[PDB]
């Protein structure tokens, strides 16, 4: 099963919603209610963490971020997950920005469920340290 | 049917499979289209009821909902004898009905 | 086990062995075992005397069981898989679903060890273990003769000889050792156990062909898979 | 008594697992028979060995063990003797014994 | 192998090694079809072969019930069903192990919404 | 319905089209020599292979290995039909090359039985 039909797939997850009229309360995305993180896929590799934060901005302040990484070359997989700083930040990225196309290749953002945090027993980078225990945020 | 010339039986094999009549179709026959006299019961080819098809109606192909019979002269001719009676193509007739009310509608 | 100690006191004449001395006198139902294991080898007749087949078996040291099957059973062969019988590389010698078989191309190939991953001592023993099963083949008259086919000619063998040891993992008539579809019956050397039951060394069997060779002891249908209509389901 | 509806030939396999019955020419039937598990007697679909052009004289069923049943057949192919003016083809063509096997884990006959 | 059903088994016998090597190695994409074509060969095949594949396709899906990826919940509804339909399956293992978890996994408001899935 | 029932009518059950094999059978020229009858266990077919490997590369101007293939396919079954093999060359090759090609694989098979050891004369030769 290609990776754009699970990009339409989540879109007509919305449109059916809509056809329906189903209330917010009830919405498929408040099984998701409790948590803050967002898996992207389906990234350009050039794209660095910087620029995911850059665009994903547009719908809330970003606490933190994993663009998981291949472990011999550091070059990235293409995925992501992000958290928010608000839980509703991620209904309206995945209602919006999912399908887009950044560099000519589309994503698709969904909720995740759960998320387990990367272990600290690697001693491989110090940066990701810094970016696990602290993470990016606005310092006052 | 008998008024649609284009369309066109499956005649395999007949086999021990029972064929089927949606609610429109009811009572009538598979092969003359009669509402009289139901002579003997409708045997289908294996593969027209595989899988999901099984049960489906005959003549038109809904959900079928009573058993289908040849009457009784198509059984003293012997119509009876010459395969699966299942309709293989939905024809002009059908195609053009979808296209006109999905025009309008 | 009790099975060649009987073939060698048989052959004594002691036409007693109950009360026979010893200073630690066995288990009487090791001894029935024993006594039935010969039995079933046609080692032996029915009230306890000594066969033509039986009396031919002493003059191997050999297991008897073991050495009937061969000589039933290929018997350059035999004198080559019965001397083995007392993962790469592998895979050259070694052909599919059968212990036999490989350990054939093994011997074989010998005469024709580290960097085959195979030990020089075990294989120069073989070299001389083979050489004196030969001379006492010869001796007796046991005719030296080769077949078309070793894998139908050593597959026979190991049914007869070792048939007591057939399983049907797997049931005996157990599960199968690190060590190696259609066949669901096996032959196997040898038993062992760590966690759980091991078979080692082993060569896939059909159960009617045991049956043809040893009726007394173990004394694939094509059917349709659908049920079709009664008369009353049709109408 | 038509010419290619069976009915003619019938021959039944010896362990009792299907039945073939068969016209003068081109047309063969054979139905599987089974038990249920209130020891009834049910029937299966029938599966067809259509050969055009081929005359049977006789069929019997072949006692194969508990293998796939075989049908044995007397045939004879009248295709080419049609098409000779000479007449030659009539005579010099020859009587074959065909076997046919039912294959019951793919449910066909094959020839 | 879903075309046959019920025939064929001796037909698919020479294709069970590389699909059985597959699934339990392969971790991926490659598993959800894969074990696709395993659910659709296990009613195909008598019930003593059956009651092994079933065990250990149980136990894999039962690691694959977490999965947040929508092929292979699509795959593993149907192989449920399929190995639900074997008896090898023991009544009891069916409402302590594969139950919970599914409720709690796929009885959910996104699955009503696709009419497949639905 | 997994997929739609309705799937176009069969060449058995649609009397409304004409049987294009047996109409192709009368209508193309043949070459003399494919009457007789070919048994291919008698025939040794790798010997043959490169050969035709050779043949079509050069009638074609490149190798297309799906019409050698299909070629090697059609000589896989016990007695080939070469009227039918003509014809399925046909649309590939020119249809005059198609007929030449028949004219020289097919008396080379028939050398080729003849043989015990399974192989053609000017193969025994060269
Ligand atoms: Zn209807
Ligand atoms: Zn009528
Ligand atoms: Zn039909």
């Amino acid at each position: 099963m290609n990776p754009l039909t699970k990009v339409k797939l989540i879109n007509e997850l919305n449109e059916r919603e809509v056809q329906l009229g189903v209330a917010d309360k009830v919405s498929w995305h408040s099984e998701y209610k409790d948590s803050a993180w967002i898996f992207l896929g389906g990234l350009p590799y050039e794209l660095t963490e910087g620029d995911i934060i850059c665009v994903f901005s547009q719908y809330g302040e970003i606490v933190n971020i994993n663009l998981v990484r291949d472990k011999k070359t550091g070059k990235s997989k293409g995925f992501c997950f992000l958290c928010y700083e608000d839980q509703r930040s991620t209904i309206l990225a995945v209602d919006n920005f999912n399908g887009i196309k950044i560099k000519g290749r589309t994503i698709r953002v969904d909720h995740v469920s759960n998320y387990r945090a990367p272990k600290d027993s690697e001693e491989i980078d110090d940066v990701t340290r810094q970016l696990q225990e602290k993470g990016c945020g606005a310092r006052t | 049917a008998k008024h649609h010339p284009d369309l066109i039986f499956c005649r395999k094999q007949a086999g021990v499979a029972i064929g089927r009549l949606c609610e429109k179709c009811d009572g009538k026959c598979v092969i003359c289209d009669s509402y009289v006299r139901p002579c003997t019961l409708v045997r289908i080819c294996d593969e027209c009821n595989y899988g999901s098809y099984q049960g489906r109606c005959v003549i038109c192909g809904g959900p079928g909902v009573s058993d289908a019979y040849y009457c009784k002269e198509c059984t003293i001719q012997e119509k009876d004898r010459d395969g699966c009676p299942k309709i293989v193509n939905l024809g002009s007739s059908k195609t053009d009905l979808f296209y006109e009310r999905k025009k309008y509608g | 086990s009790l099975g060649n100690v009987v073939l060698l006191l048989k052959s004594l004449g002691i036409h007693d062995l109950m009360h026979f001395d010893f200073l630690d006198p066995p288990p009487y139902e090791t001894l029935l075992l024993a006594l039935e294991q010969l039995y079933a080898l046609g080692a032996l007749n029915h009230l306890g005397e000594l066969t033509t087949s039986g009396r031919k078996m002493a003059e191997l040291p050999v297991d008897p069981m073991l050495s009937k099957m061969i000589l039933a059973s290929c018997s350059e062969e035999i004198l080559t898989v019965a001397a083995m019988l007392s993962d790469n590389a592998r895979v050259n010698f070694f052909l599919p679903g059968g212990d036999h078989l490989v350990l054939l191309n093994v011997y074989t190939q010998w005469a024709e060890c580290y960097e085959n991953f195979v030990q020089f001592r075990s294989m120069r023993r073989a070299r001389d273990v083979r050489e004196q099963l030969e001379g006492l083949l010869e001796r007796v008259e046991v005719g030296l003769s080769s077949c078309q086919g070793d894998y139908i000619r050593v597959r026979k063998a190991i049914t007869a000889g070792y048939f007591y040891h057939t399983a049907r993992g797997y049931r005996t008539v157990v599960f199968i050792h690190p060590n190696s579809q259609q066949p669901r019956w096996l032959l196997y050397h040898e038993l062992v156990l760590t966690t759980k039951e091991f078979m080692r060394q082993v060569l896939e069997i059909e159960s009617s062909w045991l049956l043809e060779v040893a009726p007394h002891y173990y004394k694939a249908k094509k059917m349709p898979k659908k049920i079709g209509k009664t008369r009353e389901e049709l109408g | 008594c038509r010419r290619i509806v069976p009915g003619q030939f019938l021959a039944v396999d010896p362990k009792g697992r299907a039945v073939m019955i068969s016209a003068i020419e081109k047309q063969k039937l054979v139905y599987i028979l089974n038990r249920d598990a209130a020891a009834r007697l049910t029937i299966s679909s029938p599966l067809e060995a259509h050969k055009a052009n081929t005359l049977v004289y006789h069929v019997v069923g072949v006692d194969v063990g508990f293998e796939n049943p075989m049908f044995a057949c007397l045939e004879m192919d009248y295709e080419e003797a049609d098409n000779d003016p000479t007449g030659e083809a009539a005579a010099n063509t020859q009587q074959t014994l065909t076997f046919y096997e039912l294959d019951l884990g793919l449910n066909h006959v094959v020839r | 192998a879903e075309a046959a059903t019920p025939y064929g088994i001796e037909s698919f016998d020479s294709v069970l090694k590389p699909l059985w090597k597959g699934i339990r190695q392969h971790r991926g994409k490659g598993l959800a079809a894969f074990l696709k074509a395993i659910g659709y060969l296990i009613p195909l095949m008598d019930a003593e072969y059956a009651n092994y594949y079933t065990r250990e396709v149980m136990l894999i899906l039962i690691r694959e019930f977490q999965s947040p990826d929508e092929e292979m919940k699509k795959i593993v509804l149907k192989v449920v069903k399929q190995c639900c339909g074997t008896d090898g399956v023991e009544a009891n293992y069916i409402k302590t192990e594969i139950l919970p978890p599914f409720f709690k996994h796929f009885w959910q408001h996104r699955m009503a919404l696709d009419r497949r899935n639905y | 319905m997994d997929a739609g029932f309705f799937r176009g009518t069969s060449a058995e059950q649609d009397n409304r089209f004409s049987n294009k094999q047996k109409k192709l059978l009368k209508q193309l020229k043949f070459a003399e020599c494919l009457e007789k009858k070919v048994d291919m266990s008698k025939v040794n077919l790798e010997v043959i292979k490169p050969w035709i490997t050779k043949r079509v590369t050069e009638i074609l101007g490149f190798e297309d290995d799906v019409v050698i293939e299909f070629i090697f396919n059609q000589l896989e079954v016990k007695n080939p039909d070469s009227k039918m093999m003509q014809i399925n060359l046909t649309g590939f090759l020119n249809g005059k090359n198609a007929r030449e090609f028949m004219g020289e694989l097919w008396p080379l098979l028939l050398s080729a039985q003849e043989n015990i050891a399974g192989i053609p004369s000017a193969f025994l030769e060269l």
